[PDB]
């Protein structure tokens, strides 16, 4: 059965000819602009909304044209900006310094103008999710939503703390002119020398010169960060950062900023028993090293963890090794045995990355990127960074040496750029990770797979005769727990600390004390010397002073654990999860590429569901990864009391 | 960036086959009149191509030539190479001298 639509100039003709209209034939009159449907023995009026004045130019069309025009030009401006930064990062020169000064000025002014242009394109009338999301990123004024003076002073205060952190130096009382910067003068001595006094003095001096000075600056920074957060419709600057994780308008995958806090708290609570076992054993090894400085029940000292913030216990791995007589897993000496260099490291990384089924990447990166420090004629930065220069240009900044640590970071760096060009089909705005905890997770998962002994034996890094006993597995698991699981409570709490600092729930005269209270009850670490609120120890973090959200690391850890578990499930791995390798598994790479190509256009919750199968994050891979270590810690906790004590202090 | 080349990103309608559009009119993306200048809902359809030695393989400047062949009532002019064989004599052969 088929029918159509009929028209009449006037309703008088409609009434006369309505008898000849078959059922299913629509009746329309232009005089009254009324629509009717022919029904059994009559016609039923079709409800019509307000008549639009033929708006053939919707905001959607104008926004799409504006977005396309912006993306085409923004690509070029960002491209040349990335080139200049790379040139400076490969050759530090005075002419290079002014290059990003001009490039950054043009890029910033261009970004604010496009943001200004997008301001008259409200998202309510926009139905395209991609268009709405891209313009929302465009309309993000940030510091410019407030007045110019508020933005100018916030930038000046931001520059002040960034400079202070960079120049943070402490001098020995006996030698006034002998002073050491935090990186690497302070960090090297505390990570190498195990002396309690020297570490305590460096910890105390660093927090006295920096904590006291940055306390008024941080409070003013927080106050201003709350000022434009509410101007950006956020209860605090913490909510402003949490807005990235928020997903709105996606049925079945919507995520809220408050949901992130609840899920992060839930994940930490269930993780806590594993962390308590690790903290107990690390404490147990601490009385083994220093019996008169750490209580069997009290919390760990702040300076006796290998990190002055208490971030990583990797420096304590030697001091807290499960078995100090069993040699560790390392094939760096085999690389120089086979005469390998940074070029071979990246070449083997690509061979591993094509063994997992993903296609080989172009030759432009190889000839446009350095893998070793360019001598001494030109100064270059060796920090691990990924260059998403755009226009199909991708580069890696790394002075990679012939070492396993550089081998893993090289794997980490190429995984970063391999995530970058995977979603090249996305527009310029959408050519980014779904969240801040995804780009690092991608580089971490396969670098660990490369570090697996099976991968080393497969490509000859490790001899096939190497024996894989539980002793080496336990030692490897503990090192992973110290480096990865150990930093989780510090990462969760500090972001929790900074969140209510922006919120203002904990008053200023309690922040640091609440931090140390949270360091004891939650982190299980106690400061070695009592201070006052003039100390601003959480602000001594690089990310706090440089305006970086710290939730990225805790989220990335659980994201990478979920990614690794899905990789092993796709590869049908059997046995311990820490020995699971994704090499020579084309299907695993294809499944990873299913979301690598997706990019940030889709919600990150959907991406997480596509990888593992759960829309929400979970700590299930953690238990599977560290089950042999969890049992070992439980067995070895006969003297390691599970947990900590808030009452005990190194000074009390 | 090799910005000599430009591309008609925007046009009022789809171009007909074998048609060249060179007009540099300011494209009106909205209902706001352009008045000969760009701005709100007004952009330049002939955006600039950017080509650099370090650009992506699919983003490199690619020289493309299309050779359409026209056969009409007019006599055929662009013929093929029409290769010729060797020469034999005093032998019963099947020859072909220009048809």
């Amino acid at each position: 059965g088929s029918s159509g639509v009929r028209l009449w100039a006037t309703r008088q003709a409609m009434l006369g000819q309505v008898h000849e209209v078959p059922e299913g034939w629509l009746i329309f009159v232009a005089e009254q602009e009324e629509l009717y449907v022919r029904v059994q023995n009559g016609f039923r009026k079709v409800q019509l909304e307000a008549r639009t004045p033929l708006p053939r130019s919707t905001i959607e069309e104008q926004a799409k044209t504006f977005l396309d025009k912006f993306n085409h030009e923004a690509e070029d401006l960002f491209y040349q900006s990335s080139l200049a930064s790379w040139n400076y990062n490969t050759n530090i020169t005075e002419e290079n310094v002014q290059n990003m000064n001009n490039a950054g000025d043009k890029w910033s002014a261009f970004l604010k103008e496009q943001s200004t242009l997008a301001q008259m394109y409200p998202l309510q009338e926009i139905q395209n999710l991609t268009v709405k999301l891209q313009l929302q990123a465009l309309q993000q004024n940030g510091s410019s939503v407030l007045s110019e003076d508020k933005s100018k002073r916030l930038n000046t205060i931001l520059n002040t703390m960034s400079t202070i952190y960079s120049t943070g130096k402490v001098c020995n009382p006996d030698n006034p002119q002998e002073c050491l910067l935090l990186e690497p003068g302070l960090n090297e001595i505390m990570a190498n020398s195990l002396d309690y006094n020297e570490r305590l003095w460096a910890w105390e001096s660093w927090r006295s010169e920096v904590g006291k000075q940055l306390r008024p600056l941080y409070e003013e920074y927080v106050v201003l960060k709350n000022e434009m957060a509410r101007a950006n419709h956020y209860e605090d600057y913490g909510d402003y950062w949490r807005g990235d994780y928020e997903v709105n308008g996606v049925d079945g995958y919507d995520y809220s900023r408050g949901q992130l806090i609840e899920d992060v708290e839930h994940t930490f609570e269930e993780i806590k028993p594993l962390y308590e076992h690790l903290h107990a054993y690390v404490r147990a090894k601490l009385m083994n090293a220093y019996p008169s400085y750490i209580s069997p029940i009290g919390c760990l000292p702040a300076h006796l963890l290998g990190d002055m913030w208490g971030r990583f216990w990797t420096n304590l791995y030697s001091l807290t090794v499960p078995f100090g007589q069993k040699p560790n897993i390392d094939v760096t000496d085999a690389m120089v045995d086979q005469a390998w260099d940074a070029q071979r490291i990246f070449k083997e990384a690509e061979k591993f990355f094509v063994s997992v089924g993903l296609p080989n990447m172009t030759q432009g990166f190889w000839e446009n990127s350095m893998l070793t420090d360019p001598g001494n004629v030109q100064k270059a930065v060796c920090h691990p960074t990924a260059w998403d220069l755009g226009k199909g240009d991708f580069r890696i900044l790394m002075c990679t040496k012939v070492t396993m640590d550089d081998f893993l970071t090289a794997h980490h760096e190429m995984g970063h750029i391999q995530y970058d060009m995977a979603y090249a089909a996305q527009p310029f705005l959408l050519r980014n990770g779904a969240n801040e905890g995804f780009h690092e997770a991608v580089g971490e998962i396969m670098s660990l797979s490369a570090a697996t002994p099976k991968h080393l034996k497969s490509i000859g890094l490790l001899s096939p005769d190497f024996q894989e006993d539980n002793e080496t597995e336990i030692n490897f698991l503990l090192k992973q727990a110290l480096t990865i699981v150990g930093t989780l409570p510090f990462t969760y709490m500090l972001e929790k600390w900074r969140w209510m600092v922006f919120k203002g729930e904990i008053p200023k005269d309690q922040w640091m004390k609440k931090w140390w209270e949270m360091k004891r009850e939650i982190v299980g670490v106690v400061e070695p010397v009592p201070h006052d609120e003039t100390y601003c120890d959480p602000a001594s973090l690089f990310h706090v002073s440089n305006d970086y959200s710290f939730i990225r690391y805790y989220t990335r850890t659980l994201y990478q654990f979920q990614f690794q578990e899905a990789l092993c499930q796709a590869a049908k791995h059997e046995g311990p999860l820490h020995k699971c390798d994704i090499s020579n598994s084309t299907e695993a790479g294809q499944k990873l590429f299913n979301m690598l190509r997706l990019g940030k256009s889709e919600p990150w919750t959907l991406a997480l569901e596509n990888v593992v199968g759960a829309k929400n994050m979970n700590v299930r891979p953690l238990l599977n990864y560290f089950e042999p270590l969890f049992t070992w810690l439980k067995d070895q906790n006969k003297n390691s009391f599970v947990g900590w004590s808030t009452d005990w202090s190194p000074y009390a | 960036g090799n910005y000599n080349y430009l591309y008609r990103l925007f046009r009022k309608s789809n171009l007909k086959p074998f048609e060249r559009d060179i007009s540099t009119e300011i494209y009106q993306a909205g209902s706001t009149p352009c008045n000969g200048v760009e701005g709100f809902n007004c952009y330049f359809p002939l955006q600039s191509y950017g080509f650099q030695p370090t650009n992506g393989v699919g983003y490199q400047p690619y020289r493309v030539v299309v050779l359409s062949f026209e056969l009409l009532h007019a006599p055929a002019t662009v013929c093929g190479p029409k290769k010729s064989t060797n020469l034999v004599k005093n032998k019963c052969v099947n020859f072909n001298f220009n048809g």
